[PDB]
């Protein structure tokens, strides 16, 4: 299996805080 | 029986009761007769008054007789006595044995020290070959234990023969072999071994004039005598295997065919021609039953291609190679890993081939046994850049490298990862385009997009890579100010949106780190003094910066160690690091400086609750996305317009770049056009 990219273009590399 | 020429000594030479002749005499008398003899001719000869002294240098008494002078003469004798007489071959089998024994102890002693007859010992050997007597050797009932013997005496260790009589003695052990159809195999062991044993280049020093006897008689015997050595050859192999198989120790096989196998490889570095005779075993080894004598088998051909030789092996057996490169879809996985293993210095020592792999490695970079896989990658970082780009030109293998970077297993991502990245430095500082090579290079070029889409899967560990890796061979922290900014266009040169996005994605959280780490100093120097134990904020300071301190470590794949090592620097308390970090983190720092600072702060923390090795690797890929490093004095480069006009896909990133480094923080950006100004 490959991995699927698990997130959007928006929340990317986000810290909440 | 009537000749021109004649015998003119006549003394007698057998000591009876009745006359006897001192021991000193005798010496001066065989001297004569030997001298005599030596001059004669085998035609134009009598040979008739010669039958008495043909009955007396036989009698016991002569043979084994004390004195070596007498032995000596009596052999040079007895070696023109053939000479003359052939081919009627004077002699009697027996006696022709008796004979032959002695002069085995003439050449036993022509290694030893001399006895004052070395020259009479060194005529002997020379004129057995010359007149090609010694050949009667292989004409007796015991000739194999003669064979034998003869073969012990020469590549005998303790014995010093001089360099001179090497041609001669590989002539003599070479003619004498010729005359068998079957040769013991006692004899060879001791020719084949002594290529495994003497190994020349083995020793650094200065001269190497040491050479070997055996060793050097073997070489004339598989060159000169390649044809009647070939046949032997083959059945060394077959016996030794045969031996070695049926022996009660059932793991000697194994040992010894890796023995043979060695003993194959250094013949194809000497006497190339030979391997013919065995280099059948070895296909029917490549597809042998056991898996063990497979895999030996291929490792072995691996190191061959690598070898220097006058000939080609490909050319010369492509019956085999085709075989060789047919082990890349072997059942045993541990058959496929050693084909694969001897790859890069294959490439390297040979351009012979780039058809037969790129057609091959296109299969081992999608085996189903993850360990070939990273086999294959390891290529990339083994064997240099240059060699690779040359001689793998396949899409397929390029296109399936950066495919794997994306895979679930993570031992073949890692290494992928960190290959294909120090791969595409390399492959910008080294090799230039031209109008057939921007063929792949479109997938090079590609390659810090396809770096930056891995953060979307959103893994910790593997963010850690990426963010260890970049700056690592990517953007390099080094050497100038303008250099780094050409080649970070050239990256950004191939993106696509997704790329751009997360690029700007990092950059945005860069000042949220740096707000972090500042206001991490400015809470953690809370400790430097006695503030507020539980005064002004007590209470709930020590529960902000405990609380800020996770934030930081949220982000980091071991958190149990990103909390562990902040707080021991609140333990350190030391103000000069303080001041390291927090010149790091601070925005608009001189890229130089920062250099300067960050490089100390790393070599600092390095041998002083667990170790701080980890300190220093947590630090480290935690300042990679808190300081400013692409946000920088090159804001200052980007501006001056390298290119007035023309270089459309620069001045599309320019804008790009300077674009959205006003847009994240024009506190830094609005400055530079006031000092423009």
């Amino acid at each position: 299996l490959m991995m699927e990219d698990a997130v959007t273009e928006r929340e990317v590399l986000v810290t909440p805080g | 029986k009537g000749a021109v020429t004649k015998l003119k000594f006549n003394s007698p030479i057998i000591s009876t009761s009745d006359q006897l002749i001192s021991t000193n005499e005798l010496l001066d008398r065989l001297k004569a007769l030997h001298e005599e003899l030596a001059s004669l001719d085998q035609d134009n000869t009598d040979l008739t008054g010669l039958d008495k002294y043909r009955d007396a240098l036989v009698s016991r008494k002569l043979l084994k007789h004390k004195d070596v002078g007498i032995r000596a003469f009596t052999a040079c004798c007895l070696s023109d006595i053939l000479r003359l007489y052939a081919p009627d071959a004077p002699y009697t089998d027996a006696q022709l044995t008796d004979i032959f024994k002695l002069v085995l102890s003439q050449f036993e002693q022509l290694g030893d020290q001399e006895n004052g007859y070395h020259i009479q010992q060194t005529y002997l050997i020379t004129k057995l070959l010359e007149y090609r007597s010694i050949v009667l050797l292989a004409d007796l009932p015991s000739s194999n234990n003669l064979l034998i013997e003869l073969f012990h005496i020469f590549y005998d260790p303790n014995k010093s023969f001089p360099a001179r009589l090497f041609n001669v003695i590989g002539g003599i052990l070479g003619e004498v072999i010729s005359e068998f159809d079957s040769v013991p195999l006692e004899v060879l062991r001791l020719i084949f071994n002594k290529f495994l044993t003497y190994n020349p280049n083995e020793i650094p020093e200065g001269l190497n004039v040491t050479s070997d006897c055996g060793y050097e008689v073997s070489l004339i015997l598989c060159d000169t005598y390649s044809n009647r050595m070939s046949r032997h050859l083959t059945k060394y192999y077959s016996e030794i295997i045969h031996e070695a198989t049926n022996d009660d120790n059932n793991s000697r096989l194994l040992t010894v065919v890796v023995k043979l196998h060695k003993l194959v490889l250094r013949l194809w570095e000497t006497v190339p021609e030979l391997i013919n005779a065995v280099i059948g075993f070895i296909y029917h080894e490549l597809s042998s039953e056991n898996e063990l004598f497979r895999k030996e088998a291929t490792k072995l051909i691996g190191q061959i291609l690598t070898s220097y030789s006058d000939l080609n092996f490909v050319s010369t057996h492509s019956d085999t190679f085709k075989a060789w490169i047919s082990k890349i879809a072997d059942i045993s996985p541990d058959v496929r890993v050693e084909w694969t293993e001897s790859i890069p210095q294959i490439i390297a020592t040979r351009e012979d081939i780039s058809k037969e792999l790129n057609q091959a490695l296109a299969k081992t970079f999608i085996d189903s046994d993850p360990r070939v896989r990273r086999t294959s990658v390891m290529i990339f970082n083994k064997v240099p850049v240059t060699e690779i780009w040359k001689n793998i030109t396949n899409k397929a293998i390029y296109t399936s490298l950066l495919h794997l970077a994306r895979e679930k297993h993570k031992e073949v991502r890692e290494l992928c990862i960190n290959t294909m990245a120090k791969f595409y430095s390399n492959s910008l500082n080294e090799i230039e385009r031209t109008y057939q090579n921007k063929e792949i290079w479109e997938i090079i070029d590609t390659i810090p997009s396809t770096l930056y889409n891995l953060y979307y899967i959103n893994d910790l560990n593997i963010n850690e890579q990426v963010d260890s890796v970049i700056f690592e061979y990517l953007l390099p922290f080094e050497p100038d100010n303008d250099k780094r900014v050409h080649r970070l266009l050239t990256v950004l040169s191939h993106f696509d949106k997704k790329a751009f996005t997360s690029f700007f994605a990092f950059n945005a959280r860069q000042i949220k780190i740096s707000f972090a780490i500042s206001k991490y100093i400015d809470f953690s120097k809370f400790l430097n003094n006695q503030e507020s134990m539980s005064s002004s904020q007590g209470p709930i300071v020590m529960n902000k910066y405990n609380q800020t301190l996770q934030w930081l470590a949220s982000g980091l794949s071991d958190s149990t160690k990103a909390i562990d090592a902040l707080e021991t620097i609140k333990q350190f308390n030391d103000e000069r690091i303080f001041y390291l970090l927090n010149a790091c983190v601070t925005n608009d720092i001189p890229f130089l400086t920062f250099k300067n600072c960050y490089n100390e702060l790393v070599s600092k923390l390095q041998t002083p609750s667990i170790m701080p090795r980890d300190i220093a690797k947590v630090i480290q890929i935690l300042l990679f996305r808190a300081s400013p490093i692409i946000y920088n004095v090159s804001n200052i480069s980007v501006l001056l317009n390298l290119s007035n006009n023309s270089d459309a896909k620069q001045l599309d990133l320019k804008r790009r770049i300077l674009d959205d480094i006003s847009k994240v923080n024009p506190t830094l950006f609005k400055d530079q056009i006031r000092t423009l100004k």
